[PDB]
C-alpha cells in the first residue's frame, strides 16, 4: 500500500543546479522523515540524508554541509532536493528513503528500522 | 567514518556464507543500530534486516545477523540462486549521521 | 539576570540627575504593593509568624515588614 | 512495550468490583496497568492541543519614538498645552525648567514645559487564550503483546491512539486482539484553562496564567489591533530626562525581549509555530476495562527448544526484558515462562507480560518479567533444551519500598488532590483522603503563592522552630502537618 | 521592570522541566553572595543591628538573614 | 581625550550550527569535535536509553 | 586499565577521580584533553615573565 | 570478550608553541588567538610593569 | 599527584597476590621512621602537646601517635 515514486532528470551541466522530487503515497506526511541516499555507478552508497519532519527542521550532511539545501511542502507531500554547484562526480542514482518520526512531533532518535520503502531511483548525469 | 565490508564473497548452493562489517566505536561498537540491505542491480535496495538480529516482514528466515563488538556479521544459511545481488550494511553514528558499507558481490555458480 | 544589581548604592551621585531618578525611586514600593494586593495570604501568615516570635512590638513589626520585603 | 525505558512507569495493580480502575496520567510518565485475568496495557498521553485561540492582549517589546515636539511657557502663566497631548499615540509628561531674561521670558521663575513623542511599536507579544472546550488530548493505547521491536519503539503500528475532547470524552478503543477497552476521562478538572494564557514570542511560546499576564508593566493594546496606535501604559517603556533643570528630552527604553525571558522563569514552554501543541499537564482518566480478553487462551504449552536472541538486561526499577526465539512445531502456543529458583523448588517472581504467545514461528517474542530482590533463575523450555538463565538483582527489598514512598510523595506533591485518584477506588479512605487533601490544599493555597524556592524553606525552618519550642502538644501538628511538608515542598518545587 | 516578578510560585507545576530551572534556581543565592563579598560593611553593621535588636539567638539570626536578604 | 577600552560585553547573540551527540549508558561521556573550539557552548546532561 | 604492556583490575570510582589529564572513551582525534593543568605548571618565580 | 573503553588518561606529554602576551596595568587582561583552542593550556597571572 | 591515592582499601582483594605487596605493606612505616630520625624536635613538641591536652592516660598515646603520624 506504501508506494514512493520520484521525478527523474535526463542530463545536466557542471555549474548548474538540479531539483529532483518525490511523491509519497499510502501514508501521511506529517509524522514521517524522508532521507536521501546516493548511488554512484559501481561505488559506495553515499548519504545525502535530510531528516525532514512535519515542521521542517532538518540537519545537513557532513561532506555536503555547505553545498546543498532542500525544500518541502505538505499539501503536495513532496520533499525536494536542490543540489547546487554540480560537478563531474555528482552523477548517481538518487533515492528517497522513508523513515518514521517519533510521536512527540520532534525527531530526536530514529526508529529501530530505517528504510521500509524506497523510491525507484533517478539516474542523473552531468555533461 | 565509513564501513569496511569486503569486496566479494562466494559459496556453493547449500552451504552457508558469512558477511562481516567492521566500524568505529561510535556506530557499531556501542549501538545496536545495524541493518542490512539487498541491492539488486535493477532495483532499489530492499530492507532485509532490522536491528542486528531482527528481520522485516516478508523476508524469509534464511537471513540472520550478529554483532561481536566493532564487527557485525551477516549469515545466510542455505544459499539459493535468488541471492546473486549486492549487500550493503548500515549504521547510525552517535553523531547523528548514517554510514553505509562498500558492498559485497555474491555469486553461487 | 543583568536587569538586577541596579547600580543604586555606589557613591558617584552628583547634583545632576541620574538615568531613572523619579522612575526608579518608587518602582520597588509599587511592585511590593501590587504583589501584596495579588498575594494576601503570605502577608497574613507573615503577620501570624511575626507575632509569635519577637517578645516586644518593635521586632514584631520589623520582622513583619522584612518578611514582607524579602518575598517579591 | 512502549513503556520500557522511560524512567517513569508507575505500575497500577488490580481492579475493583465492576472492571474499572482509576488512573491519572501525564506527559512525563506512561502508565503500565496490571490486572488479575486481563492483559497488561500501557497508556501514554502524547499530545495536548488547544484548537481555536483568540488573542486577549498584546504587549510591545521594542518601540520607536519619532516626531518629538515640545512647548514651554512663562513661570506664573500656568501650564503649557499641545494638541498632540490629547492624541493617544503621543506620550507626554509635564515638568519645569528655569526661565529668565536670558531665556527671553521675564519674571525670573520656573516655567512649565511639555514634551511629546510618537510612540511606535515594532515587536509585539501576542498573548492568546483558549476556552476549556475544543482542547483535544490524544492517548496511545498499547498492550504487552510479546512482539518483535516494540519495547520502547514509540512509533508505528505498535498501538492504537484515541483522542479526548471535553464534550465527548468516552471514545473506547478497539485495539486488535484482546477485546476492546473503554475509558472515561475528566479533562475539565485538569489543568483548568480560563486561567491560562498561551503567551507567544516571535517563535518561542510559553504557558503562563492570566493574572500574571495582566500585571506586567509593559505597554498594551487589546486583541483587535486594526491600526492600533493606542498603547495604554506607554510610560513603562520611555523615560524622560530633565538634566540640570534646563531643557528636557525623551528617549525610548529598548528591547525588552531578554528581560521577558528572565520574566518567564517558571513558565512551562509549549510550541505554537504550528497548532498550539502543549506537552505538559495531565488528566484523570477512569479506565474501564470490561470486555478485555487475553488473545492466547485455549492455546497449548510448547513442545520445546527456545533460544534467546537478545540478553536479559534489566530496566530501571528492575524488571528484566528477554527476547526469545521459538523453533519447533505447533506454532501458535503458550511460552512456558516462569521465574523460580534451584532445588527444593519454589516459584518466586511475577510475570508482567501475562500469557506470552508465539505466533508466526520465525519471529522473536520479547517477554518481560519481574524478578525478586535477590538471586533467581529464568526457565523457558520444557523437556529438552531447558533454557535456564541466571539473573541477580541489587537490593530491591527496603529501597524498593522507600523508593515507592518517595515516588508517592513526589506524585502527591506535583499533582494536587488528583494524586489520590491513582488507585482502584479505596472507597472511604480514598474519598476522605482526597477530601482532606482538598481542604489542606485550599488552606495551603492562599499562602505560598508567589513564594519561591528559598523562601518557603526559610519559612519552613522558622515554622519548624516554633513547632519544636511550643507547648500543649501543639508540637507535632505545627511540625509534621505544616513544617516538614513545607521543607519537602521547598525542595521539590521548580521542576 | 518586566524582568522582576518572575512567575515562580504560581502553581502550574508539572513533571516537565520549566523555562529556567538550574539557571534561575540559584540566581538569588549567587547575587547575594557576590553582593556580600563586595559590600561587607553593611553585613558587619547588619550583624551589629541584628545582635542589638533581638533577645534570643533565633530572632537575632532571623533579623540578620532577613536584613541581609532585603538589600539588593 | 584618550580612552582605552577595558572589557567588551555581549548583548544580543545567536546560535548557529546546533550539534548534539549521545552515548549508551555506563560507558563514559559523549565526545564531539566542536567541544574543542571555544566558540561553541556546551553542556552535558542525562537522557534515558 | 591498560598501560604500556601491563594491565590491572581496579575499582571504578577510584579510576574516575584519578588526577591526570583525561579524555572520553569514545573520543577519536584525541586532542581535547580536559584537565590539562594536572600535568603542567606555570613558573612565575619573581614578578616577571612566566 | 568485548571491552568498551570509557576514559583515556594520559601519562607523558609535551608542550610546544609557547607564546605569551601581557598588558599595561588597570587596562584589563590580555587575549591571545590560540587561547580559543582547548589544546592550548592557559593561565592568567600578574606581573608588575 | 597520583603517587598518593594508592588504591589500598577498595575491597577487591582476592587470594592471589596484588601488584606490590611485601613492598607496599611496610613502606609507610619505613617512611615514618626515617622522618622522626631526621626530625626529632617535632616529636618532642608533639609529645609535650600530647601530654598537655588529653587528661586521661590513653589520650596521651592516641594524640601522640596521631600527631606524629599525620605529619609525614
Ligand atoms: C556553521 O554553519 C555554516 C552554514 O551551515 C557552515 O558553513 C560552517 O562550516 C559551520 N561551522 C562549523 C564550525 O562547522
Ligand atoms: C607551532 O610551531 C611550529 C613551528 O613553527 C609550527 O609549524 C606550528 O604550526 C605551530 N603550531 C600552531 C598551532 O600554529
Amino acid at each position: 500500500e506504501v508506494q514512493l515514486v520520484e521525478s527523474g532528470a535526463e542530463v545536466k551541466k557542471p555549474g548548474a543546479s538540479v531539483k529532483v522530487s518525490c511523491k509519497a503515497s499510502g501514508y501521511t506526511f506529517t509524522s514521517y522523515a524522508m532521507h536521501w541516499v546516493r548511488q554512484a555507478p559501481g561505488q559506495r552508497l553515499e548519504w545525502m540524508g535530510w531528516i525532514n519532519a512535519g515542521n521542517g527542521n532538518t540537519k545537513y550532511s557532513q561532506k555536503f554541509q555547505d553545498r546543498v539545501t532542500i525544500t518541502r511542502d505538505t499539501s503536495a507531500s513532496t520533499a525536494y532536493m536542490e543540489l547546487s554547484s554540480l560537478r563531474s562526480e555528482d552523477t548517481a542514482i538518487y533515492y528517497c528513503a522513508r523513515d518514521k518520526v517519533d510521536d512527540y512531533g520532534d525527531y530526536w532518535f530514529p526508529t529501530l528500522w530505517y528504510f521500509d520503502y524506497w523510491g525507484q531511483g533517478t539516474l542523473v548525469t552531468v555533461s | 567514518s565509513a564501513l569496511t565490508q569486503p569486496a566479494s564473497v562466494s559459496g556453493s548452493p547449500g552451504q552457508s556464507i558469512t558477511i562481516s562489517c567492521t566500524g568505529t566505536s561510535s556506530d557499531v561498537g556501542g549501538f545496536n543500530y545495524v541493518s542490512w540491505f539487498q541491492q539488486h542491480p535493477g532495483k532499489a535496495p530492499k530492507l532485509m534486516l532490522y536491528d542486528v538480529t531482527s528481520r522485516p516482514s516478508g523476508v524469509s528466515s534464511r537471513f540472520s545477523g550478529s554483532k561481536s563488538g566493532n564487527t557485525a556479521s551477516l549469515t545466510i544459511s542455505g544459499l539459493q540462486a535468488e541471492d546473486e545481488a549486492d549487500y550493503y550494511c548500515s549504521s547510525h553514528t552517535s553523531r547523528g549521521t548514517w554510514v553505509f558499507g562498500g558492498g559485497t558481490k555474491l555469486t553461487v555458480l | 539576570s543583568v536587569a538586577l544589581v541596579p547600580h543604586v548604592g555606589m557613591g558617584l551621585e552628583t547634583r545632576t540627575e541620574t538615568w531613572m531618578s523619579s522612575e526608579g525611586a518608587w518602582k520597588h514600593a509599587q511592585r511590593i504593593e501590587t504583589w501584596i494586593l495579588r498575594h494576601p495570604g503570605f502577608t497574613i501568615m507573615a503577620a501570624i509568624l511575626a507575632y509569635t516570635i519577637g517578645t516586644t512590638h518593635f521586632q514584631r513589626a520589623l520582622i513583619f515588614i522584612l518578611l514582607t520585603a524579602v518575598a517579591p | 512495550m512502549r513503556c520500557i525505558g522511560i524512567s517513569n512507569r508507575d505500575f497500577v495493580e488490580g481492579v475493583s468490583g465492576g472492571s474499572w480502575v482509576d488512573i491519572v496520567l501525564e506527559h512525563g510518565s506512561c502508565v503500565t496497568t496490571m490486572a488479575k485475568n486481563k492483559p497488561t496495557l500501557d497508556f501514554e498521553l502524547i499530545e495536548t492541543e488547544a484548537k481555536q485561540p483568540a488573542t486577549l492582549r498584546k504587549y510591545c517589546i521594542e518601540a520607536k519614538l519619532t516626531n518629538t515636539t515640545t512647548d514651554s511657557r512663562c513661570p506664573t502663566q500656568g501650564e503649557p498645552s499641545l494638541n498632540e497631548e490629547q492624541d493617544k499615540r503621543f506620550v507626554c509628561k509635564h515638568s519645569m525648567v528655569d526661565r529668565g531674561w536670558g531665556n527671553g521670558c521675564g519674571l525670573f521663575g520656573k516655567g512649565g514645559i511639555v514634551t511629546c513623542a510618537m510612540f511606535t511599536c515594532k515587536k509585539n507579544m501576542k498573548g492568546k487564550v483558549v476556552q476549556p472546550e475544543n482542547l483535544e488530548y490524544t492517548i496511545v493505547i498499547t498492550p504487552h503483546s510479546g512482539e518483535e521491536h516494540a519495547v520502547g519503539n514509540d512509533t508505528g503500528k505498535h498501538g492504537k491512539e484515541i483522542k479526548i475532547t471535553p464534550q465527548s470524552s468516552i471514545t473506547e478503543a478497539e485495539l486488535t486482539g484482546y477485546g476492546t477497552v473503554t475509558m472515561e476521562c475528566s479533562p475539565r478538572t485538569g489543568l483548568d484553562f480560563n486561567e491560562m494564557v498561551l503567551l507567544q514570542m516571535e517563535n518561542k511560546a510559553w504557558l503562563v496564567h492570566r493574572q500574571w499576564f495582566l500585571d506586567l508593566p509593559l505597554p498594551w493594546l487589546p486583541g483587535a489591533d486594526t491600526q492600533g496606535s493606542n498603547w495604554i501604559q506607554k510610560e513603562t517603556l520611555v523615560t524622560f530626562k530633565n538634566p540640570h533643570a534646563k531643557k528636557q528630552d525623551v528617549v525610548v527604553l529598548g528591547s525588552q525581549e531578554g528581560a521577558m525571558h528572565t520574566a518567564l522563569t517558571g513558565a512551562t514552554e509549549i510550541q505554537m509555530s504550528s497548532g498550539n501543541l502543549l506537552f505538559t499537564g495531565h488528566l484523570k482518566c477512569r479506565l474501564r476495562m470490561d470486555k478485555l480478553q487475553l488473545k492466547g487462551m485455549s492455546y497449548s504449552m510448547c513442545t520445546g527448544k527456545f533460544k534467546v536472541v537478545k540478553e536479559i538486561a534489566e530496566t530501571q526499577h528492575g524488571t528484566i526484558v528477554i527476547r526469545v526465539q521459538y523453533e519447533g512445531d505447533g506454532s501458535p502456543c503458550k511460552i512456558p515462562f516462569e521465574i523460580m529458583d534451584l532445588e527444593k523448588r519454589h516459584v518466586l517472581g511475577r510475570l508482567i507480560t501475562v500469557n506470552p504467545i508465539v505466533t508466526e514461528k520465525d519471529s522473536p517474542v520479547n517477554i518481560e518479567a519481574e524478578p525478586p530482590f535477590g538471586d533467581s533463575y529464568i526457565i523457558i523450555g520444557v523437556e529438552p533444551g531447558q533454557l535456564k538463565l541466571n539473573w541477580f538483582k541489587k537490593g530491591s527489598s527496603i529501597g524498593q519500598m522507600i523508593e515507592t514512598t518517595m515516588r508517592g510523595a513526589k506524585r502527591m506533591a506535583i499533582l494536587g488532590d488528583t494524586a489520590w485518584d491513582f488507585g482502584s477506588l479505596g472507597g472511604v479512605f480514598t474519598s476522605i483522603g482526597k477530601a482532606l487533601h482538598q481542604v489542606f490544599g485550599a488552606i495551603y493555597g492562599a499562602a505560598f503563592s508567589g513564594v519561591s524556592w528559598i523562601m518557603k524553606i526559610l519559612i519552613g525552618v522558622i515554622i519548624t522552630w516554633i513547632g519544636m519550642n511550643s507547648r500543649s502538644t501543639s508540637l507535632s501538628v505545627s511540625l509534621v502537618l505544616v513544617g516538614v511538608v513545607t521543607l519537602y515542598l521547598g525542595v521539590m518545587v521548580q521542576a
